């Protein structure tokens, strides 16, 4: 078990849906000996031998930069797609979509409430799932 | 409501013209406030002659200082706003003249016009970090010997970054960098509405 | 266990809460200093009166330290302060044998009743303290009865690391001073001229560190470290060398141990804490152990400092009224002698 | 740009009265030593004032210069009287405080922000 | 007469602050958001820029929290994003700007709701 | 030039002040004061404080003269409010700036004589100062450091009662000034000791800003109180004590002097008191009454944020001196709009007085700096802040 | 043991505190002791609760106690009321 934090405990980016990246501010440090899930990787790593090359969180924000454009560029969509080549290999491929009807897993709000393991763990949640039961 | 005599009103605008006028190069703004007092705005150059004037002028002694201070705009390009409040015995009025000084663009020294500022402009260097030319003596006054950094300034930390204990190994103060027991809750206090302006 | 947070000085915590019998000593006052500097909980038992212990109360943050009633007649006391602890460090230790303590009580009796408790307790760690070259058939009956005690300790505490440190100097040393305090005497006597006695000092801090690293490191379970120094020395360099930054002068004298032991009786026989003992003049012309195999200082951590280093604080008090401004590097450092 | 002169025209002006500093602490320290009764060494003493004087060695801005020996003339004359009793000498040596890794696996173990 | 410079002023050397905090403490200039609390927008007006977030443990005696960084209850304010871009330069402080976000034009009208139609 | 540091633990020496001193045979040649020995921060300290929890502060800054001090922050968040006290409010303010004086004179007059040898004026009137005391305990409730006088007005009306015992008090302290005097005033030796020491010419006495007695004793007439009137020691009549022939004995005799004044001015004061509120009504300002906090909402909702947010002072500057019992003290408060200030320098009369030190003690035995640093009133605290 | 029962535990690292001192915990802790107050029987629909004593109570604020289902408690006092 090497405990990680979450994202009221690191400086950490994420992206929603439309590519639009955003940062999360340390609001609170992280617990007990848990620590930001970037360094337990790159400790690991130097224990291991092969050390990965950020030791800081800027310079992993670089690295982020060479394999992907959106994380270090916060708050902007990326306009340009390629829906035309998209379909070409889309019209390649051949599949079955089987009769089974496609439904969401989440068919009522009983089902929304716990999901994340965060959400798992709340007893707010808890205390709204039964109310609903 | 206050008791404005606004025979005051009138007769220190009149004076701010008066000075605005026979120094003409380095007063910069003048105005006598609702409060009832004028604030001469000089050039930081215009340090020597606008007090020497104010000092040693028939229509205008103001012999005494009674206060040099510096407030720190930090947004302010010239950070430190200089102070200087005098005040005439003669007259029975008072003028404050101010100045704007950078970190490292000093002030020239009044120590020649007024002997009280020798103590002040050396709080002020201790606390803000202004350098005062032309100055007897420089140096800190109200901040401990081996104090590193300028107090007052709006970016030094309230508790600072060093405090002192007495350490039994080397049975002598030790400075260690500061770790607080409750750290000073900073509780956020403007509020979201604004009084509309009289 | 108590989760280590904070940035690593007063005020924050490590998890260590240690019971430190003999706290009110010499190097009880560093065991304390480091423990109280790293945050540990410490509980200082003592039976030394409130207004000695007050030196304590200054070194660690509020409700770091706790100061526990304690006698040793009485198994119950040890008991309390050990409910609590995770760590036990035993420094009980004395020179001249009192009159209701003889040396088996204050080496091998009492420090074995410590660490049984402490297990009974389920302390981690336990760090008995004998004395280096404490040969089971060692001269002084102290070296001879410390020796019959790590025997003990290992009974009851298993493993609980044990530290056999070399000649200690530090201000308010024995060693250093007790050498610069012969003064009285106005030449010195010293067995082989003070030659045929080689003695390696380390410095009370060293030792301290060492101990407390101890307690906070994995490797020191069922070891018997013995912090020695950064070099030995012939006895007679080294009274000399004191003399030398004391600025006192020196006249060694030979005096056969025959005679001298029973020198060491006199003092011993006077009432309030004889200024030496047999015992203590035996241990004196008692040379110091190779480094055999046991690991060190530096192995715990610390690496040794020299004597000369520090030696001027030390001595400083013992010199007179201009000779109080002179410093260690104008002055001529003592050579020195492996053997 | 466009910056008002201090008291060096240039940063090689300016370095001119750096050397005079060096100097003027250089004789000093072995006097503090001996006035305060400090424990360290001469040698050792002047190689702090080394360290300081280079620790802020990368400046290359004349105004900033200029203030930092304004600055070490006033440390001096504090250390040259008695001003500045030993507790305050000695700090420069941190003595008494426990050093920091640097080692971000060192760090890693210990602190959660490094 | 004037001397020329091109070196950005940077004044870290005087302002006297401990090297580990100069160089391992980002500060972010944003101007504040709204607690959707209340509907007063006189809080979301200046810029302010705030050191990064550190340590804050429970204290062992008495629970309160202790922290070990003296740069964290610090924020200062400055009126416009070029004078705080500017104080994070030569203090040598690491900036990151967040730009101002208002909120966009609302079109409202009584008149419109009324509406059975939509 | 043997140097000597007057040390910051002398039994002479107000306080803590190391007053490195060179000094040709007994003759002290030079006298550089250090200072900041108190510094702890008053000034910046206020800054993260709303004005109501930086009152306290005030009574710190020269704790001898408790609440006189209070008063130039009242006045000046007061005339940053554009609001005025009440006028049973200002009063008050002018009954206990007096007491104040008086306190502020017993300690330092009895305080010289301790440092010059004479121990008996201090135990006569430290009784008398306890008396006093009293009234501030009966008054705000705090012995000393009240926070009484507020920047609205005063706290809470006068006990029932106080007024006639500020009487019995002042119908007789007279004769316990009188008593000293017989000792002092004329000792065969007290005059030796203080007469001819520390002279200060009128010209550089205006030119170093002493602004106090120190002016007043070097024949200046300068009473900011008369001056410039303030709160209502215009409508009291007073006659400052003007001196001649400058010097320790001179000013002295001028302190004496306005603690006989003070009792003039006291005595007016339980005259013409007036029946009326002790605090301004404008419940943006000051606190509403408990009982109308427990039973209007308005009166809730505006107690609740005046102890919790503040008074909203709007952005403006102000320098305003009163006449504090050591000379003018000063608050120059800039401020935001916001409730808490931006800048607060207190003008100490003490940081001035203290830098003449020098100009004054020249060509002087150590015992003679010891009689002018009792004739300045130095209380470390203003001089640090 | 206290109110919000604080219990250092038997592996704490602070139970080592009391050793020796006594712990500060209250008798007639507060949790019971309004639940030991009647029921404060009334006649209007809704009713004031001033604490007791005017200026010496709590800022007086108006109880329905309009629902017997449920006796309105002044969220000060925590008084029932039984309409
Ligand atoms: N520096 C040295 O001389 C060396 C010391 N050591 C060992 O290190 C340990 C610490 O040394 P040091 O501090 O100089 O020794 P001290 O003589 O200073 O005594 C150490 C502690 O033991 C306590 N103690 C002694 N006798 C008794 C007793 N009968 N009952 C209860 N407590 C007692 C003392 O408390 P109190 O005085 O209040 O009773 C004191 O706090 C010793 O045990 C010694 O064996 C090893 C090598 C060299
Ligand atoms: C033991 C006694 C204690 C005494 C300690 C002492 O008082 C404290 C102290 O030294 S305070 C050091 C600050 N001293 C400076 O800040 C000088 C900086 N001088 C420059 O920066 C030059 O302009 C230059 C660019 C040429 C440097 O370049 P270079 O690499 O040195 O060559
Ligand atoms: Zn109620």
């Amino acid at each position: 078990i090497l405990p990680g934090a979450a994202y009221t405990e690191k400086s950490a980016t994420y992206v929603n849906t439309e590519g639009r990246a955003q940062q999360t501010k340390v609001a609170v440090t992280p617990p007990g000996l848990a620590r930001e899930d970037w360094k337990i990787i790159r400790a690991l790593s130097e224990i291991a031998g092969i050390t990965l090359p950020y030791d800081t969180l800027d310079q992993v924000r670089n690295r982020l930069e060479e394999v992907s454009p959106n994380l270090v560029r916060y708050d902007d969509i990326e306009e340009t797609n390629y829906f035309q080549q998209a379909s070409e290999l889309a019209k390649l491929v051949n599949q079955e979509v089987l009769a089974d009807p496609l439904v969401p897993p989440q068919l009522t709000i009983k089902d929304f409430y716990m999901t994340d393991s965060i959400s798992r763990a709340s007893q707010t949640m808890a205390k709204c799932v039964k109310a609903v039961t | 409501v206050r008791p404005r005599s606004d025979v005051t009103h009138k007769q220190l605008s009149a004076f701010g013209e008066y000075v605005a006028e026979i120094l003409p190069k380095y007063v910069q703004q003048v105005q006598v406030s609702c409060l009832d007092e004028l604030e001469i705005c000089i050039h930081p150059d215009g340090v020597i002659p606008t007090l020497t004037f104010l000092r040693d002028h028939t229509n205008a002694q103001f012999k005494s200082l009674a206060d040099l201070t510096a407030v720190d705009v930090p947004t302010r390009q010239n950070r430190f706003e200089i102070v200087y409040n005098l005040l005439s015995l003669r007259f029975n009025s008072r003028i404050r003249v101010k100045t704007y000084a950078d970190e490292l663009t000093p002030i020239d020294s009044i120590v020649s016009v007024h002997i009280a500022a020798n103590w002040y402009e050396r709080e002020v260097w201790d606390m803000f970090g202004v350098f005062f030319f032309n100055h007897p003596d420089l140096r800190r006054i109200l901040t401990d010997y081996g104090f590193e950094g300028h107090p007052f300034r709006k970016d030094f930390p309230l508790t600072g970054y060093v405090e002192l204990r007495y350490d039994d190994e080397v049975k002598r103060v030790v400075a260690e960098p500061v770790e607080l027991a409750q750290e000073f809750r900073k509780f956020d206090l403007n509020s979201p509405w604004e009084a509309f302006p009289a | 266990a108590v989760i280590p947070h904070g940035k690593g000085g007063r005020s924050s915590v490590s998890g260590v809460v240690a019971t430190v019998f003999g706290a009110t000593g010499f190097l009880g006052r560093y065991v304390v200093n480091h423990l109280g500097r790293m945050g540990s909980q410490v509980i200082i038992p003592y039976r030394c009166d409130v207004y000695d212990i007050m030196h304590l109360r200054l070194m660690g943050d509020l409700g770091q330290l706790t100061f526990l009633e304690w006698d040793a007649r009485d198994k119950d006391s040890i008991r309390k302060a050990v409910q609590h602890s995770n760590v036990v460090i035993n420094l009980i230790g004395r020179e001249w044998e009192t009159r209701n303590f003889d040396f088996e009580d204050v080496f091998v009796n009492i420090p074995r009743a410590i660490a049984q408790a402490s297990k009974e307790a389920g302390v981690e760690r336990f760090i008995h303290v004998s004395h280096l070259n404490a040969s089971m058939k060692s001269s002084s009956k102290s070296l001879r009865s410390k020796a019959v005690g790590e025997k003990e300790v290992r009974s009851v505490f298993p493993e609980a690391i044990i530290i056999r440190p070399s000649d200690i100097f530090g201000r308010e040393d024995r060693f250093l001073n007790h050498f610069a305090n012969y003064r009285w005497f106005l030449a010195v006597p010293l067995v082989s001229l003070g030659f045929k006695t080689v003695k390696q000092p380390v410095y009370v801090a060293d030792v301290s560190k060492g101990i407390v690293n101890a307690t906070k490191d994995p490797d020191a379970v069922g070891k018997t470290f013995a912090f020695t120094g950064p070099n030995r020395y012939l006895l007679f360099h080294l009274v000399k060398y004191i003399f030398g930054m004391t600025h006192r002068t020196f006249i060694p004298y030979p005096l056969p141990l025959f005679v001298y032991s029973w020198i060491g009786k006199l003092f011993g026989l006077s009432p309030f804490e004889p200024w030496t003992t047999k015992d203590k003049v035996e241990r004196i012309h008692i040379s110091d152990v190779m480094p055999t195999d046991l690991p060190g200082l530096e192995d715990l951590g610390v690496q040794p400092t020299p004597l000369e280093l520090k030696s001027i604080e030390v001595l400083r008090r013992h010199r007179t009224y201009r000779w109080l401004s002179s410093e260690i590097e104008e002055t001529k450092p003592a050579k020195t002698v492996n053997y | 740009t466009s910056v008002k002169p201090i008291f060096s025209r240039d940063l090689n002006e300016a370095k001119r009265r750096v050397r005079e500093l060096y100097r003027a602490w250089y004789r000093e320290v072995p006097n503090t030593v001996h006035l305060m009764q400090l424990d360290i060494t001469v040698k050792q003493g002047r190689d702090k004032v080394r360290e300081m004087f280079m620790k802020n060695a990368h400046v290359t801005d004349p105004r900033v210069v200029d203030l930092l020996v304004i600055k070490g003339k006033m440390e001096l004359q504090e250390t040259i009287k008695v001003w500045k009793q030993r507790t305050h000498v000695m700090r420069f040596f941190h003595e008494t405080e426990t050093p920091r890794p640097k080692d971000f696996l060192s760090k890693f173990y210990m602190g959660h922000d490094p | 007469q004037l001397i020329t410079v091109d070196e950005k002023l940077d004044i870290t050397t005087l302002t006297g602050v401990p090297e580990e905090h100069i160089k391992t403490r980002k500060v972010r200039i944003f101007v504040p958001a709204r607690n959707n609390m209340q509907s007063g927008v006189n809080n979301t007006k200046k810029w302010k820029m705030e050191f990064d977030t550190r340590e804050r443990w429970e204290n062992p005696l008495m629970g309160w929290a202790s922290t070990a960084d003296p740069l964290s209850n610090m924020v200062l304010t400055f009126s416009a994003k070029e004078d705080a871009i500017a104080f994070a330069e030569k203090n040598g402080w690491s900036y990151d700007v967040e730009e101002k976000k208002v909120p966009k034009p609302k079109s409202k009208s009584y008149g419109a709701n009324f509406s059975w139609n939509k | 030039n043997m140097t000597l540091n007057f040390g910051p633990q002398h039994p002479a020496a107000h306080g803590v002040l190391r007053l490195v001193l060179e000094l040709s045979g007994e003759m002290v040649r030079k006298c550089d004061p250090h200072i900041g020995l108190l510094h702890r921060g008053t000034e910046k300290l206020i800054e993260y404080k709303t004005y109501l929890q930086a009152l306290p502060y005030f009574d710190r800054l020269d704790y001898v003269s408790m609440m006189c001090n209070e008063q130039a922050y009242s006045i000046a968040v007061e005339k940053l409010l554009n609001i005025q006290p009440p006028p049973r409010a200002q009063w008050i303010r002018v009954l206990f700036g007096e007491i104040t004086r008086i306190l502020n004179h017993i300690m330092a007059v009895t305080t010289h004589a301790l440092d010059i040898g004479a121990m008996t004026p201090f135990f006569w009137m430290f009784e008398e100062r306890e008396k006093m005391f009293e009234f501030y305990e009966r008054v705000s409730g705090a012995r000393m450091h009240a926070a009484y006088i507020r920047p609205g007005g005063v706290h809470q009306d006068l006990p029932l009662g106080l007024l006639d015992d500020i009487y019995e008090f002042s119908k007789n302290f007279s004769l316990r000034i009188d008593e000293v005097e017989e000792m002092l005033t004329n000792n065969r030796i007290w005059r030796n000791r203080t007469v001819d020491i520390g002279v200060v010419t009128a010209e550089d006495a205006l030119n170093y800003g002493f602004s106090g007695v120190m002016l007043r004793g070097s024949g200046i007439q300068w009473d900011l109180r008369k001056t410039q009137p303030y709160d209502v020691y215009d409508q009291v009549e007073f006659d400052v004590p003007i001196g001649s022939r400058g010097d320790c004995y001179d000013r002295y005799l001028c302190r004496v002097e306005e603690m006989r004044q003070s009792l003039r001015i006291i005595e007016q004061c339980l005259n013409k008191m007036p029946p009326g509120e002790i605090k301004v009504d404008d419940a943006k300002v000051s606190p509403p009454k408990r009982a109308e906090m427990k039973t209007s909402m308005e009166s809730l909702i505006h107690h609740f944020k005046l102890y919790t947010e503040g008074y909203q002072v709007p952005p403006g500057a102000t320098y305003t001196a009163i006449e504090a019992p050591k000379g003018e003290f000063g608050v120059y408060l800039v401020s935001d709009g916001s409730s808490r200030p931006y800048r607060c320098k207190i003008k100490a009369p003490g940081f001035a007085h203290l830098a003449g030190l020098d100009k004054m003690s020249k060509g002087h035995m150590l015992a003679d700096v010891v009689a002018i640093i009792g004739t300045q009133d130095i209380v470390f605290g203003e001089i640090d802040r | 043991i206290t109110h919000t029962g604080q219990v250092y535990d038997e592996k704490d690292y602070r139970r080592v505190r009391f050793v020796d001192r006594q712990k500060e915990v209250n008798e007639n802790f507060a949790i019971d002791l309004i639940a030991q107050q009647p029921v404060n029987e009334v006649e209007h629909r809704i009713i004031a609760c001033d604490g007791g004593g005017g200026a010496l109570g709590h800022p007086k604020v108006y109880i329905n106690l309009d629902k017997e289902t449920k006796t309105g408690t002044c969220g000060y006092c925590g008084l029932q009321f039984k309409q």
